[PDB]
């Protein structure tokens, strides 16, 4: 009905350009979870005690 | 002689007429899809184009072939040489979107010869199943193919497809203010938020002991979704018979209590609201109603499928004290029936794309803790229910219990188990003599 | 061979014969076959016909059996013609138990299914490959319709779904037979206690009513009063139940409730003749009506009362009443391990019964005796631990005080009040009535407020 | 007379020409070498090798294809084999014919033997018995022989020894990496379970709000990206649209709630687009909706995949009680048993995981400390003996709302084959349904 490309420009129109998500792929964006888990626990913790 | 039916030599058309022509590709993408050809190697070559066309779009001869490698699958569709032919036909200019419109319906086609066989084998190898359980199948199974403009039958499906139709659930929003729901809309400010509106899949239970105004609520939901929508709704009644349903549904809309209506007290501004809420249901004609006695699940599902059938996909549902629901097959036992009925429901839910109203009872061991206020304990099924569920909205009218309590004409509900969202807590009135329920602008909470 | 044996469609011919030899042999089961068979469901066509008319006679002519069934059938000309006389002799010749039916008509249905679905699987294929140049909008529909006309054929023409507009037109049209006539504050039933009809609208004629209390309070009398005054109070029948005790204490008890006479003097011998005059009058006013209809039983189920009742409402008229005493003598037997479960049962399919006939059912009960440990007594919700089913299912629960049981020092004697503890349509109240038992009836109270 | 068959030759041979689906369901019972005559030997020959790549064997393909081996007005030719299209519509049961065949072919097999050892017997030519009766073994078990499902046996220590060092020779060079088959990110769970392993049947229960749904569908969006092989996801519980929702909300770490409304800002829209396009340069998932199955249903669904392209790595079964075979509906424990054991011959089969999920029973709420173990869970142990690994889910703060353990699940492995039993913290953040790692004191 609509494919790849055509998808993500129809998506597109909700948003403002240039906002690309610098990531370009996987094994980056696990790392930055990874990061972003490990700042939450810590804040989780003081809360705790 | 009796072949299934593929226009081989369309498709290859279309195929090298989209490779020559790299613009004139959305437009047949809004026909064709790769489950819709018929052998391997163009299903690999068109999802592989489709790959391409979103990053790398001028492609004819080659860049298929390299991408093709990057992965390293040459050969295993034929190949470059292959390929070659593919390029060097078809030089259409005019024809190319018909081919795909045909090439479509053949695959319809193609598609209800399956299912027909998938019927007769079931029906030869009924593999210890009762008719009930039989007819069921025979009719999702055709219904599906009869809706669903795409979205083939049963068996799974790719991701691209499905990022479709939920950026479409997302579009279909920015075409008008959010409103807070996401699905329908009760009428209630205080609940849209917490439940985000009814989500048009899932199971519901409305829960309570016995006199706290559940059968009430939602007939008020399914009343204000009647005029908030211009699409069906049922009433099933396995409690009490359509009078007295008419009289309580038509008193919540126009504000009249029940005892000025079976009597004939009445005065003329009474009649001037009657009027108008029934020239407002007769010129709408959504709601349908079914005051049976003692019903299975098996033919809950086929009248709905023949009221969906009539006209649009169903907004709204609502059964009535599902206790009383029986098949007589599972008699002996009583949980393993209550589980085949929610299961029931659930796909039901998940088959039209609606949402359900289940109402329930509660067993009274709450009686004797002196807080009474309900939790996901006190009912007492096997707890089937209180897995298969999505959202369980319980009920506390406290003036019930006490008495001379600062907590009159109210009656808070209670949200146990959400399964897209939080929990909660709500406020609500209550006016018995006419039943219906109102928003509480009051102090906070 | 048996290979060409499986291109053949299922079929059964075996029970196919013995359902009707059974019925032939014996009417009393065509409601269980009716509800579970039709026409189509057989092979063929002279079967076919012979159960059609094996169920449009007993819709008005009850008797189907060899001959009543031939002389009916000669005036359609189909006498030697759908097998013939000597023929269908044999099917009341063999199998003259009539021991099984239910199961051989349950395999019919089945194979009937089994038989339609691949009929329509194989005219669904052959046109998907033979396309006539038609179009798919052109080519579902059918099968949407075919698929669903097979539910189509089992299903009763008047269980459906109705729509809006027919159900209103019924309710204005009530209003209308209303407002042609007084109204009285009735809307149905009427009782004889006027303290009564206001909070409660009459008893509503779709409901389970239950009238619970302790043993000696009288809830017995009550519901006897109440279905001996909805009889001279309408040209309509009634039921009871006496699953307590048998019709000749009833009917003494009832004859001397309407006469204003104790037992004592009955049995006993010692009357007057104003006592024989008042007797004479409602005797010959009972008799010319003919209304009341009673059942001496012993021990009963839900599936034995359908029966009982729905004879009734076929023979004449539409029944108006039903009284059932002291409910927990009611056995249904697969569940007597267990109690709870039993009494959720019962109070379900006695549910469904009414409404299946849209008629009111009294039904009476017992209570645990947890609120003797209290020193109020009053009754309440909470105190019948019976499944608390009937706590649920009812449209009314009416208990019963009566304070000169407990106490005797009282300033509250020959009062007996009605503690209402649920509605499902009026609000809840409480009335005061008064008690004279040694003739068994209770009384209106022209009194204070409360 | 010998034995032999006609109409369910025509039959099957029709139908597998009409329809491509059942090469498999005759195939499982059927061998080349089961039909009386050559012609249709040569038809069911060219079926199986076209039907290992291409699908479409009916007329045309099949005439086409076939036409370059020259053999063409020699089986009957064209007509005769669009005599086969002309008839039996419905394919009404490809099933039973196919078992007929199979069956009168071994009777007349075994009988054919039996009359060579006889006339054997009576005509020696020069033989002994001790060295003769060889042949009449090796003639008896070359039946079975000549059926064999594409080379299964009885293997040879070498080859099983080899395949491990195999195992050994791939993994040391590359970085050990911990994982020892399939990786899930979490660098504390891996230790006590090395990977799930790529033979195994792994199950997740907890009660209901305990949010295992969120954790498998964590796995399979971890599992994607860390790979580029496939994945399966069966959603009994609720349709595709909201999983994706649910998904992509996690990866792009925003929650579900601003999704459906829509005020969230270009900061999050860049981590949409993000994990969005990165998904949709691999088309690793493929989800199902349904809701009524068969395990049948099931192997057939997950067997195209496979022979679609390549082979799976994963699965992820949701909410396993809806699974029925209903000829056991009547009761519960054998039924349970049915779907653990077909589970486990898939996942043998096709050399893959399974993540199966369940539920448990309220009972442990009234034993005061609620953390599960193997016996809360009441269906004879089913499950629990077929399993090659379990583990719990349990979220403190929802019982003791006044405990000082918040967004803090453990995980309560209670069964392990291979390794031996542990536990696990983690943390729940229900905003956008992930769990993440537990960077804290110890456990
Ligand atoms: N938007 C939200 N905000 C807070 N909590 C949420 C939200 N969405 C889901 N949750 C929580 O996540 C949990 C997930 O439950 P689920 O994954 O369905 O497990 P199960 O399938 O066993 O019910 C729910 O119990 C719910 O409390
Ligand atoms: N006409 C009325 N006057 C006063 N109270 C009423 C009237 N109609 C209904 N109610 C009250 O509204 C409540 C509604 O109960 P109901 O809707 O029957 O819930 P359920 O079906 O679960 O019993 C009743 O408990 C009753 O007291
Ligand atoms: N002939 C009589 N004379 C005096 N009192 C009577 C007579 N018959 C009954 N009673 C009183 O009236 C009551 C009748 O109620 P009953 O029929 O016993 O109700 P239940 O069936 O609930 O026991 C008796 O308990 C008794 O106290
Ligand atoms: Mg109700
Ligand atoms: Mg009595
Ligand atoms: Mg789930």
């Amino acid at each position: 009905m609509k494919n790849v490309g055509d998808l993500m420009q129809r998506l597109q129109k909700m948003m403002p350009a240039h906002i690309k998500p610098a990531f370009k792929t996987g094994e980056e964006l696990l790392a930055w979870q990874k990061e972003q888990g490990a700042i939450r626990s810590a804040a989780l913790e003081r809360e705790n005690r | 002689l009796k072949v299934p039916p593929h226009s081989i030599e369309a498709e290859q058309s279309v195929l090298g007429g989209l490779m020559l022509d790299n613009e004139r590709w959305d437009d047949v993408a809004e026909r064709v899809v790769a489950d819709d050809f018929y052998t391997r190697p163009h299903r690999h070559i068109f999802t592989e184009m489709a790959r391409l066309q979103e990053s790398g779009s001028p492609i004819d001869l080659i860049t298929l072939a390299e991408s093709l490698e990057r992965q390293g699958q040459l050969d295993s569709v034929g190949g470059f040489a292959y390929l070659a032919e593919l390029s060097k036909n078809t030089p259409s200019a005019a024809n190319i979107s018909a081919y795909a419109d045909i090439v479509r319906e053949r695959a319809v086609v193609r598609e209800m010869i399956s299912v027909a066989n998938e019927i007769a084998e079931a029906g030869f190898d009924p593999q210890g199943r009762t008719s009930e359980d039989l007819l069921d199948l025979a009719e999702s199974r055709v219904f599906k193919i009869a809706e669903s403009r795409a979205n083939k039958d049963e068996g799974p499906k790719n991701i691209a497809d499905v990022l479709d139709a939920t950026v479409a659930r997302i579009e279909q929003l920015f075409q008008q203010p959010h409103d807070g729901v996401t699905g329908v809309n009760t009428g209630y400010d205080d609940l849209n938020k917490k439940t985000a509106g009814l989500q048009p899949s899932d199971l519901i239970i409305v829960a309570a002991r016995p006199s706290m105004g559940k059968t009430t609520f939602a007939m008020n939901l399914v009343e204000n979704a009647a005029m908030l929508q211009d699409k069906p709704v049922l009433i099933f009644s396995l409690e009490m018979p359509s009078e007295q349903i008419m009289m309580r549904s038509l008193a919540s809309l126009s504000r009249v209590d029940q005892t000025k209506i079976r009597t004939g007290q009445l005065d003329d501004e009474d009649w001037a609201r009657i009027s108008g809420t029934m020239g407002i249901l007769l010129e709408k004609r959504n709601i349908y109603i079914d005051d049976s006695s003692g019903l299975t699940p098996t033919e809950v599902r086929s009248r709905a499928r023949r009221i969906a059938r009539e006209h649009g996909g169903i907004g709204l549902i609502m059964i009535d004290y599902l206790q009383l629901m029986r098949v007589p097959a599972l008699s002996d036992n009583r949980t393993l029936e209550i589980a085949e009925i929610s299961r029931s429901l659930k796909a039901l839910a998940k088959e039209l794309n609606v949402p359900v109203v289940a109402l329930s009872q509660l067993n009274r061991s709450l009686e004797q803790r002196a807080d009474k206020r309900p939790v996901n304990s006190d009912l007492r099924e096997s707890g089937s229910i209180e897995q298969d569920a999505d959202l369980i909205m319980f009920i506390y009218r406290d003036e019930v219990y006490h008495e001379n309590s600062d907590l009159k004409g109210i009656a808070e509900i209670i949200i146990g188990k959400q399964r897209n969202g939080p929990i909660g807590t709500v406020r609500l009135t209550f006016n018995g003599q006419w039943s219906r329920f109102d928003n509480y602008a009051g102090p906070q909470y």
